């Protein structure tokens, strides 16, 4: 065949998004979890199966202890990551990686060891002709079809911010903020406890993740919505657990995403996500700032909450000069924007010479990641 | 396969109205008949009838009869189910997968189904592997032999060879028409087909799955019989990448860990009908690790592999221990006393031995003890090769006691157990590649190279058997046991006083010459190896007088006389004054026998030693056989009837010395000859093999300049075989440019009036039709080497004034008569109508009458799309070379549009398009064609091949590619076909404004620019693709 | 012969049930009694016999004193138990234990010594190639053809409750409730004295057991049935003693099985069978409650009364969330389900490698039961 296709995988924490390069959507999207039978089984003709990977672990949740292998964009456990990639290629996509070049995404300001060990596994585990590791935020920018913007990337791993102008990139102005979907989940199960609902274990920690994926929203003013929580009517929502227990969540619902704009609630000094965007834009040159204000791109899974775009717009407009208009461009489909940006990149004809070849790795070693790529 | 034209001739002669549309619904009905005797006779009617329809024009009705037999798989008469699977073994499921893609109503059929009509996974998972799990021992055996006949015929989707189902049928019909360690394992680099290793690894995936996930006794039991018949036709050592599953993760140990757990159970060995097939298959899977692992059991060298070999060598000494206590009525390392698991195996070898000794029947293949004792001395042999002296040194005591009792029942493979112990006790690709470009370049590369002692009780017992036996399978394994006691120098004390055994081999030469001996054929190659190897210690004077009797006074040569000298010549020429006289004797005998093509392999050995020993002697001997064989090739005495026979004679003229072939006086009087009578295809077939093998010499060994200076002196008239001379045989100032070109274009004319107009089973055989259409395959490779390589200057210009010319009043095969024969070659032989497409281009004969029938210029016949897509990859490569003629550029693009794009991964049509991007006026005509054919360019595979061809076109025609990128192709619902036409339309706007503003405005008109932006605002297309909309607003305001 | 078959013996208190593996129903069913002759006999030519076992004891009942050896799932004397196993093998079944693998059934939350001494008696008294001890409730689940369910198992032994989900088992959610059908027998003779029917010896104590297993039923609502017992009719029934004394019993008849749902009547704080079932389900994981509620399985000898399923369904439906539908599968034949579960289990090809062998016992001694099985 011509061009050989190519393979693209996004592994921020929480979800593997994977598929062929040259398509508009990934074939396989599943949770990045390795769930191990904690309870010793007593039957004959079970499994045994040392561990379960992917949405198999979601189905068989109650037995398992679940371990996310990626925390804060950092792989904690390498064998668990290899198992997840083994699951992507053989269980879903049914590809031999020898037949495809593979793009991986990776997060900004990330330890060198993750990029270098990630390449070491791609060549010396799944034999592969070529690969690339690319920055998450630039891929979302490509997916949005814009040449310029400040990309606010927040996954389940960590929050990142990369300003770009006309292509290029500003290394000093790149900001990484330790907040995530996962930290909002840990805050959320903590704020459910005051209501009497106690979720203590990994299995129902993913149940509050599912709650937060739909019920939670961001206030267009926090204090105003917290004041109208005195007359509870629309702010309460009934939620059904898989147990058949019913949960009723009021003001507790919208103050969980409020943590992004008030990290004093989590107990971290690190500024809210709108001030981090100001911190990135202020580090940029005076000239370009006009379009960075007007071309803010949201990406990732934890920018999905209803009303985030409006809240960021009101806060950035309030802080900034009202001399210029602050447009925020946050697409629906923004969850998959990194994977789509990886699809478009590996489909680019020129990019087919910028691959890290297997040959170039075999001569010059794993350290060449940083030398060739950003 | 011309059901159109042949039915017209009958109807005006005998006026019946009987088509084949009125007989297949008469054949579809008797398959659904009630009685189980009526259903046995209607499924042998589909053994004859569905290999002829499915490659014909009626292959709409031909696929339906494949479907209905699949419903006949579960009828309860055991003869109804085994004549199904023979009409599912003779199916070519690479030709069957091609019709599915063309169907749209047949996938629906009755009741309007949605989905694909998956014949292949339904006929392989739910019949053939399913009928392995039948209750009958008759139904389980016949289903294994089909998986020997199905694996070369599968075509699973998207290999890294054959891509389309069009390219799949084209590679099985081009191999047809265009050309001591033990038996288990291999040490070669093992050149193998990459795509034939993929079809054999999907039939061992679904077969190890109804052996592990099975719930019945009958699925485990008759699927160890289907794995032992793969490994004797598709061996594990040769096809190891198909058998590989796991173990050593890289030469493989495939799947051998499950089957040892079948044997160590106390259930599965208790029946000898399929415990003897699980021992021949566990020795094939521990021997394919021998090219890797070898550098207890110190020679295995892989400790994950030793428990698989410790078990079988423990399993095969406890089964020669139960066959020793059964042949001798004795009450019950190798020991089965204390095991209760193997006291069950002693009551099962004693039921099958009370029926042999009571019922006298000698000639039975299947005996289940005589079939079972054959299985466990074959695989005790193959393991000892892996063993050493140190592992067997505590067991040479053991294995020799059992065989003295195991000698009388089966001595044929109880010395194959003894032949091996003494070794290890003494140490020892896209339809342009396949049809033309891969076979065209094996042709020109072999032409540049043409320009260049506990045995002492057991050994004495085996010699008393050879004098008194009569079966000649046992007489052959005893002449190999004695050629190993002389190499490994056992002193000649087997016959301590007398010469008892050597006197008996001389008497057997009396019974072969007269003919009073039954099976001399399978012993005469091994009688003569024993005799020559003793004389290094009957001497070589006496050895060669015995071989002279058999030849002149005895039977024919290809069984007796020609295998008689393969031991002598290899052991006399390869390996003082006494040795000089005996080499003159052996070369004179073969000159009486040159006629046979097996005698010409023995004589390639003779010429390679004289080039090494003495180069003065090398040139004397190649002159003596120069004037013998070339008088034979004109009088056709040389048996070149096989394609094993033309391969031996062409490696002879390379190795024959070029001084004996340097005068071309001899090679031409042997060339330009007429046979006696060409009535019979025994005699037509040996005259056209004399012309193909002396023409491999006039191309390599001598150039074009030397050949044509001679024919001016030798009056070789071009009326030699003319249309007046060729007609009376079947019933019964000339240039040297002109003499040699009428001889090669009227010999294409003899081979094509036969294959069309001769019956297929009347006048010729089928083995004689493998080699009659294969002499037209290497004579059209000789004509495209003369017209292309350029060394043959005078021969190219001579054909162009002849194909343009008419025949001499009808005295020659004229060029419009020769081309009617070839279009009825379209369908029976589609690989050889791609070689006649490349000749007519090469002569300047681009005549649009013949080029439209082969390309169909404005279900399907499966054997024409190899030629329709094969003559359009070859008609572009003629346009790409001389692109100065614009008459051929504007024809092929306007007419063939849906074919020109859909081939764009091919090396001759990839080069046709880049020149169109180079040419100013030729690029503008390509874009008018797609706007007419947008109705077919909507399927997701046909639109990915347009953007790679509309990628970069001429800058003067980038204003017509931007009205096509917006009006037609951007509204596709495919969101990576709406994303990849955003990369190509933003790139046309950017190269235009850095270019001249003068030429671009006349290119993209000011009235035509306002039409485009009204399409994007009423629709949502501008707000979807932001990058396309920004670039067009800045265009207007500067202008 | 192939498989050698196997022997299956169920010996909860009150009834021995025994036969071959590969049958769907047993060959011998008889009461687990050892009956010794209390009164000295003055004749010549009698017996003598130390004791009568099984139904020889049922027949000659009045001379004897009758001892159950198994009380509350615990073997109280082991010569009496050995005689019951000696009797099953050599009188009805007529087999040598030397020929046959022997499966025995055993109770949830039972002292270790019952398993450890039981394996010793089977290995050292009746020489046997292999054996197994298996939990009663899992066997009754196998008999009812289910992979998932909550099993309420009760004999004249004790009441046990085991939740199961897709095989497995939850050890913390296994409940034992020391109420048996035997305690109902003692409750029945205690209530009968209100109507003047004094029964005092073991012989007529089994006459009230015989009354219990065919006149008694569970009230479909207790107060409603007790109120209509003011107007005696269908609520009273005549009964014939083997004496010829006629016995007429009324409200008495249904307030004996009521003690399972009201343990206050027998004087114990321990919650009812509906409440103990709820206690097990509350200990189980939140998700699996949905299918445990809809796959309640009843087995054993004292789950045989009319109205038990009907009542357990009213009382569990009243206590549980009515957002899901409580379904109880209480089949006929449920007295024998533990045995049927053993006959199927010993007929599984995979289970023939799970036996405790004689060699493993001889090598590693009595304690190995709790090192291979449950």
């Amino acid at each position: 065949e011509d061009e050989t296709t190519a393979l693209v995988c996004d592994n921020g924490s929480g979800l593997v998004k994977a598929g062929f390069a040259g398509d508009d959507a990934p074939r396989a999207v599943f949770p990045s979890i390795v769930g191990r039978p904690r309870h010793q089984g007593v039957m004959v003709g079970m499994g045994q199966k040392d561990s379960y990977v992917g949405d198999e672990a979601q189905s068989k949740r109650g037995i398992l202890t679940l371990k996310y292998p990626i925390e804060h964009g950092i792989i904690t456990n390498w064998d668990d990551m290899e198992k997840i990639w083994h699951h992507t290629f053989y269980n879903e996509l049914r590809v031999a990686p020898e037949e495809h070049p593979t793009l991986l995404t990776e997060a900004p300001l990330n330890p060198k060891a993750n990029r270098e060990k990630m390449t070491q596994i791609m060549f010396e585990t799944f034999n592969v002709p070529a690969m690339y590791v690319a920055i998450q935020a630039v891929l979302s920018l490509y997916a949005s079809g814009r040449t310029t913007g400040i990309v606010l990337d927040s996954g389940d791993g960590v929050t990142h911010n990369v300003p770009i102008y006309e292509g290029y990139a500003l290394p000093h102005a790149i900001m990484r903020l330790d907040l995530a979907g996962r930290d909002l989940t840990d805050y959320l199960m903590k704020i459910l406890t005051e209501r009497g609902y106690s979720f203590v274990t990994t299995a129902e920690r993913e149940i509050v993740r599912d709650i937060k994926e739909k019920l939670c929203y961001v206030a267009l003013d926090f204090e105003n919505e917290m004041a109208t929580a005195a007359s509870s009517s629309s702010l309460e929502k009934s939620y059904e657990l898989p147990d058949g227990q019913v949960i009723t969540i009021g003001n507790e619902r919208f103050r969980c995403p409020e943590t992004l704009f008030q990290p004093s609630f989590i107990g971290m000094e690190s500024a809210g996500i709108h001030e981090t965007t100001y911190n990135s834009i202020m580090k940029c040159d005076i000239d370009i700032r006009k379009d960075l204000y007007a071309n803010n791109v949201m990406s990732g899974g934890t920018t999905m909450y209803p009303g985030i775009a409006d809240r960021m717009q009101k806060e950035i407009t309030a802080l900034a000069p009202s001399t210029m208009k602050i447009k925020i461009i946050a697409p629906p489909e923004r969850k998959y924007s990194v994977w789509i940006g990886g699809s478009i990149l590996a489909s680019l004809s020129t990019f087919q010479q910028m691959w890290i070849t297997k040959q170039e790795y075999d001569e010059a070693g794993p350290s060449i990641v940083h030398r060739k790529c950003f | 396969f011309h059901v159109g034209d042949w039915m017209g001739t009958i109807r005006t002669l005998t006026g019946n109205t009987f088509s084949l549309a009125d007989c297949i619904p008469l054949l579809r009905k008797t398959l659904k008949d009630e009685s189980s005797v009526t259903c046995k006779l209607a499924c042998t009617a589909v053994r004859n009838c569905v290999m002829s329809l499915c490659s014909s024009s009626y292959s709409e009705l031909g696929l339906q009869l494949i479907i209905d037999v699949l419903t006949l798989r579960n009828s309860s008469y055991w003869l109804v189910r085994t004549e199904l699977l023979e009409t599912l073994a003779e199916i070519d499921f690479r030709l069957v997968s091609f019709l599915e893609a063309k169907a749209e109503n047949l996938h629906r059929g009755a009741h309007h189904y949605t989905g694909l009509l998956k014949l292949q996974e339904r006929v392989l998972n739910n019949v053939v592997i399913h009928l392995l799990g039948d209750e009958d021992p008759r139904v389980r055996h016949v289903a294994a032999a089909s998986l020997i006949r199905l694996v070369p015929k599968l075509f699973y989707k998207c290999d890294q060879g054959q891509a389309d189902p069009v390219v799949a049928v084209a590679r099985d019909q081009s191999s047809v028409y265009l050309k001591r360690i033990y038996r288990g394992y291999n040490l070669l680099p093992s050149i193998t087909d990459v795509t034939m290793e993929n079809n054999l690894s999907r039939v061992i995936a679904a077969v190890s799955h109804e052996l592990i996930t099975s719930t019945t006794r009958a699925l485990t039991f008759g699927c160890c019989e289907a794995l032992c018949l793969l490994s004797t036709a598709f061996p594990v050592c040769i096809w190891s990448l198909g058998w590989h599953c796991g173990v050593p993760p890289l030469c493989t140990v495939g799947m051998a860990t499950m089957i040892l757990t079948l044997l160590s159970s106390a259930w599965f060995p208790l029946d000898l009908s399929a415990h003897q097939d699980a021992l021949i298959l566990a020795g094939n899977l521990l021997a394919a690790s021998a090219p890797k692992s070898l550098r207890v059991w110190p020679a295995l060298g892989d400790r994950a592999l030793v428990p698989m070999v410790e078990q079988l060598f423990s399993h095969l000494l406890k089964v020669i221990n139960i066959c020793a206590h059964v042949l001798d009525d004795v009450a019950p390392l190798g020991s089965f006393y204390h095991l209760p698991s193997y006291l069950r195996l002693h009551d099962v070898l004693k039921a099958t031995h009370a029926n042999y000794k009571v019922t006298l029947d000698l000639q039975n293949s299947t005996e289940k003890f005589g079939g079972f004792l054959r299985s466990a001395l074959d695989v005790l042999s193959q393991i000892l090769e892996l063993a050493t002296l140190q592992d067997i040194g505590k067991c040479v005591e053991e294995i020799l006691g059992y065989l003295k009792s195991c000698f009388s029942r089966e001595p044929m493979m109880a010395t194959v157990c003894v032949q091996q112990l003494l070794k290890t006790l003494f140490g020892t690709p896209g339809l342009y590649h396949y049809c033309f470009m891969a076979p065209y370049t094996h042709f020109t590369q072999a032409l540049a190279d043409a320009s260049l002692r506990l045995f002492e009780p057991l050994v004495i017992k085996a010699l008393k058997q050879y004098t008194t036996t009569t079966c000649v399978q046992l007489q052959k394994q005893v002449l190999d046991l004695l050629a190993q006691l002389v190499q490994l120098r056992v002193n000649y004390c087997l016959l301590d006083s007398d010469q008892v055994f050597i006197g008996f081999v001389l008497k057997q030469f009396e019974y072969i010459e007269v003919g009073q001996f039954r099976e001399s054929e399978a012993i005469i190659p091994n009688i003569f190896f024993f005799l020559v190897l003793l004389s290094y210690e009957i001497g070589i004077p006496k050895i060669i007088q015995l071989c002279d009797g058999i030849m002149a006074s005895g039977r024919k040569a290809v069984t007796h006389a020609i295998p008689a000298l393969q031991p002598i010549v290899h052991d006399l020429f390869v390996l003082g004054k006494e040795l000089e006289t005996q080499k003159e004797v052996v070369v004179s005998m073969l000159l009486r026998l040159i006629q046979y093509h097996q005698v010409l392999e023995m004589f390639i050995l003779v010429l390679q030693q004289c080039h090494k020993e003495n180069e003065d002697k090398w040139k004397r001997l190649s002159r003596q056989i120069a004037d013998i064989i070339l008088p034979m090739l004109a009088k056709q005495q040389m048996h070149i009837d096989s394609h094993e026979a033309l391969g031996v004679l062409n490696t002879l003229f390379e190795i024959l010395a070029p001084s004996s072939l340097r005068p071309v006086d001899m090679l031409l009087r042997s060339m330009f000859v007429t046979p006696n009578t060409m009535a019979s295809v025994s005699t037509v077939q040996l005259w056209i093999s004399g012309i193909l093998a002396i023409l491999r010499v006039l191309i390599s060994q001598s150039t074009e300049d030397i050949v044509l200076s001679r024919i001016q002196e030798l009056s070789f008239s071009p009326y030699l075989i003319s249309c007046t001379v060729i007609n009376r045989l079947r019933d019964g100032k000339n240039l040297p440019e002109e003499t040699f070109s009428r001889f090669l274009l009227q010999l294409v004319g003899i081979l094509l009036e036969d294959i069309v107009t001769k019956q297929l089973k009347v006048e010729m055989s089928e083995q004689q039709h493998t080699f009659y259409c294969q002499e037209l395959g290497t004579l059209l490779m000789c004509l495209i080497h003369i017209f292309k390589s350029g060394m043959f200057r005078r021969i190219t210009a001579a054909a162009t004034r002849l194909f343009r010319s008419d025949g001499c009043g009808g005295s020659f095969y004229t060029l419009d008569s020769l081309n009617l024969r070839a279009r009825s070659m379209i369908t029976t032989h589609p690989a050889l109508v791609l070689l006649w497409c490349q000749i007519l281009l090469l002569v300047n004969h681009t005549d649009y009458r013949w080029w439209a029938e082969v390309q169909q210029t404005p279900l399907g016949m499966c054997n024409r799309e190899i030629v329709r897509r094969g003559a359009l990859i070859l008609f572009c490569d003629y346009v790409c070379q001389n692109l100065h003629d614009s008459e051929h550029l504007t024809w092929l693009i306007v007419n063939h549009i849906q074919d020109l794009i859909s081939l764009s991964h091919e090396p001759p049509v990839q080069d046709f398009i880049s020149a169109v991007h180079r040419n100013s006026a030729a690029s503008g005509l390509f874009i008018q064609a797609i706007q007419s054919r947008c109705e077919n360019l909507s399927t997701p595979t046909m639109l990915k091949k347009t953007l790679q061809c509309l990628e970069g076109i001429h800058l003067s025609q980038s204003g017509a590619v931007l009205t096509l990128y917006v009006d037609r192709l951007l509204c596709t619902p495919f969101r990576v076909l709406a994303r990849m036409v955003d990369i190509l339309a933003c790139r046309r706007v950017e190269m235009l404004l850095a270019a001249n503003l003068q030429s671009s405005m006349a290119q993209l008109p000011m009235e035509e620019l306002n039409r485009i932006q009204e399409y994007l605002q009423s629709s949502g297309l501008a707000q979807r693709h932001q990058r396309l909309y920004s670039l067009l607003d800045r265009f207007r305001l500067s202008t």
